[PDB]
């Protein structure tokens, strides 16, 4: 009679449930949206030098004289002829395509190329700090407040990050926003997980992965219609001020109120999901008494992860995969502009092969196996992006195939990994091994756009690390124990009994 | 430093033919870019033919594709570069550089076509 039974008590499937998960996970579709804003607001388009006032162009018969072409035919995009000096008069960016990203208005095209992929790394760090931080804040102060200052300061910071005057500006407030929007992502899965029966906490993770990718088909389709950058990013980040303006009226898990050690909020909370279910004798019958004698077993860290040396490798092996997997997604993800189509296509039918690969995992997962699924994953994708990297910008179909497969597959691997991580860990610490698998992905994130700033040096040692990066995760995490088998760890005696049962 | 001096220039009729080279020094031609730059009479700097390193291949223009002829020379390190019937058009003095903009490039070989 723990805390599930109650929750059934009152409905369990009742209307306020669904409304109430909904409602808390619509804004994740901008939170992809937002993800992908810094690939989808800083494309480059073709530049130049623009030629000083001093000699009038009409006599210099086109632009091209005072132009060195480049290995394709273009003028090249960072030196100009004295009649040599680099470019001194700015930038000249043709419209046709872009009208305005940040590299045109702020001229982030030559000497200043780390920029673009550092403010992608400013935010980031912006979504580590803020998960860390927000979720201990989360833990000491509560659920529905987390949320709705989340909602708040997600708005703030698109709002006044699209409306930056510098660059330093526009990086503080995308760190900012990063802040924002993992803490708003883990606080939702984690209430709708609480708020939620056990029997329904499959249906509400296969409804979150939906919502992502109708998230980035949505971004797909706003990208093309607002074209500007000011513009995007204030059409993606206004729909989280009436995001902020609703959430007042979500009801926070009464879980975590019975496990801050007072009941009169949960009481009250019970009977206010009664009331908005429409059962009233079921909420009546509960009463001051009761919610004791059924939270009674309810009511009553990294070192202890570090202590052990199997649990350590264990928790090695698993950070790398999260670490590998997360770091070749967001070098994949963020590489659309030298696919040689229009973003907005290949966007499309990235959200569109989203969900198949899904299916695929959770067929082999559930009918093959676990470890082959990853290796197949992982490696696949890793060879596909290699090998994607390696074929020359000459063909085009077959390249953006080829990545429309790997994202795939990397969506695939994460599902294994999140399904690995939440399996072979113990229960004593396996939300500890959850927060770390995911600590590490975002540590792959954050690093991920600093590698691919060094494609000065070379055109194809970013993806080269990306493509590499998934071969030797895969030939490190192939010694983990197959798990299959009905059996899951909950203590940590049985660890080294299951090490001994194989 | 780097010298570039360049010779060739003289007085031929149009479907001759003659070689354009200058002199490099202080580096090999198959290390870096190099190209061929013209500027009639009028004219502004029209960019000829590109060569980059360890011979990476053979590129010219719209008005110069099928029509020029170019070719390296590592022994001598010096670009030995012909043309064969000769635009008239193409009344020039011809310029070769280090890079694809560089602080190094030839003092200049003025050749004419006549008819």
């Amino acid at each position: 009679m723990a805390f599930n039974d109650l929750l059934k008590q009152v409905g369990g499937v009742g209307r306020f449930q669904l409304i109430q998960v909904t409602m808390v996970v619509a804004p994740l579709l901008l939170m992809a949206s937002h993800n992908t804003l810094q690939n989808f607001t800083a494309a480059i388009p073709p530049h130049h030098c623009r030629p000083p006032a001093n000699a009038n162009l009409s006599k210099d018969g086109g632009l091209e004289a005072w132009l060195p072409l480049d290995k394709q035919g273009q003028p090249e995009s960072c030196l100009r002829f004295t009649s040599t000096e680099p470019c001194i008069d700015g930038w000249v960016y043709d419209n046709s395509t872009f009208p305005s990203t940040i590299v045109t208005e702020w001229n982030l095209v030559c000497s200043h190329r780390a920029f673009r992929q550092l403010a992608q790394s400013l935010y980031m760090v912006g979504v580590l700090l803020g998960a860390m931080v927000f979720g201990y804040l989360a833990d000491r102060l509560g659920r529905r407040k987390v949320l709705i200052l989340n909602y708040l300061q997600t708005a703030v910071s698109g709002t006044c990050a699209a409306y930056a005057p510098n660059y330093t500006v526009y990086c503080v407030f995308r760190l900012l926003s990063g802040m924002s929007l993992a803490s708003i992502a883990i606080n939702c899965m984690t209430l709708n997980v609480e708020w939620m029966p056990i029997h329904t906490r499959a249906y509400v993770g296969t409804l979150i992965g939906y919502v992502y990718s109708l998230g980035q088909f949505l971004l797909a389709g706003i990208a093309y219609a607002v074209p500007h950058w000011r513009h995007l990013q204030l059409v993606v980040s206004v729909p989280f001020f009436i995001a902020f303006i609703y959430s007042w009226f979500f009801i926070e898990s009464a879980r975590w109120y019975s496990s801050s050690g007072r009941l009169d909020l949960t009481l009250r909370a019970l009977q206010r999901v009664a009331r908005i279910n429409g059962k009233q004798e079921e909420g009546a019958k509960l009463s001051i008494e009761v919610l004791r004698t059924s939270l009674q077993k309810e009511l009553t860290s990294a070192m202890e992860l570090l202590r052990c040396p199997t649990l350590r490798h264990l928790f090695l092996c698993l950070s790398m995969l999260w670490f590998a997997t997360s770091f070749a997604y967001y070098g994949l993800v963020m590489d659309l502009q030298g696919f040689g189509v229009s973003m907005y296509l290949i966007q499309v039918i990235f959200g569109a092969v989203d969900l198949p690969a899904k299916f695929v995992c959770f067929l082999v997962i559930n009918s093959m196996g676990r470890r082959p699924a990853q290796m197949a994953s992982l490696l696949l994708a890793g060879i596909c992006i290699l090998v994607n990297g390696i074929i020359p910008k000459s063909h085009t179909i077959i390249r953006t195939s080829l990545a429309v497969l790997g994202k795939g597959c990397l969506a695939s691997s994460f599902n294994c990994i999140f399904l690995y991580t939440g399996e072979l860990y113990p229960t004593v610490i396996r939300q500890t091994g959850l927060g770390m698998g995911s600590t590490m992905a975002r540590v792959g994130s954050i690093v991920s756009p600093l590698v691919s700033m060094t494609a000065e040096f070379y055109p194809s040692m970013p993806l080269f690390i990306f493509g590499a990066v998934p071969v030797v995760a895969s030939a490190v995490t192939a010694l983990l124990p197959e798990t299959l088998g009905q059996p899951l760890p909950d203590t940590v005696q049985d660890l080294k009994s299951r090490s001994r049962g194989k | 430093q780097v010298q570039l001096v360049e010779s060739g220039g003289g007085l031929v009729q149009a479907g001759g033919s003659l070689r354009l080279s200058c002199a490099a020094s202080g580096f090999p031609v198959k290390t870096e870019w190099m190209e061929w730059y013209r500027q009639a009479p009028g004219k502004e700097r029209e960019w000829v033919a590109a060569i980059w390193s360890y011979g990476s291949g053979t590129r010219y223009a719209d008005s110069v594709k099928g029509r020029f002829t170019i070719s390296r020379d590592n022994a001598k390190n010096t670009v030995y570069l012909q043309m064969n019937s000769l635009k008239p058009e193409d009344t020039a003095v011809y310029y070769c550089l280090v890079r694809v903009g560089s602080w190094y490039h030839g003092q200049g070989t003025q050749v004419t076509v006549s008819a």
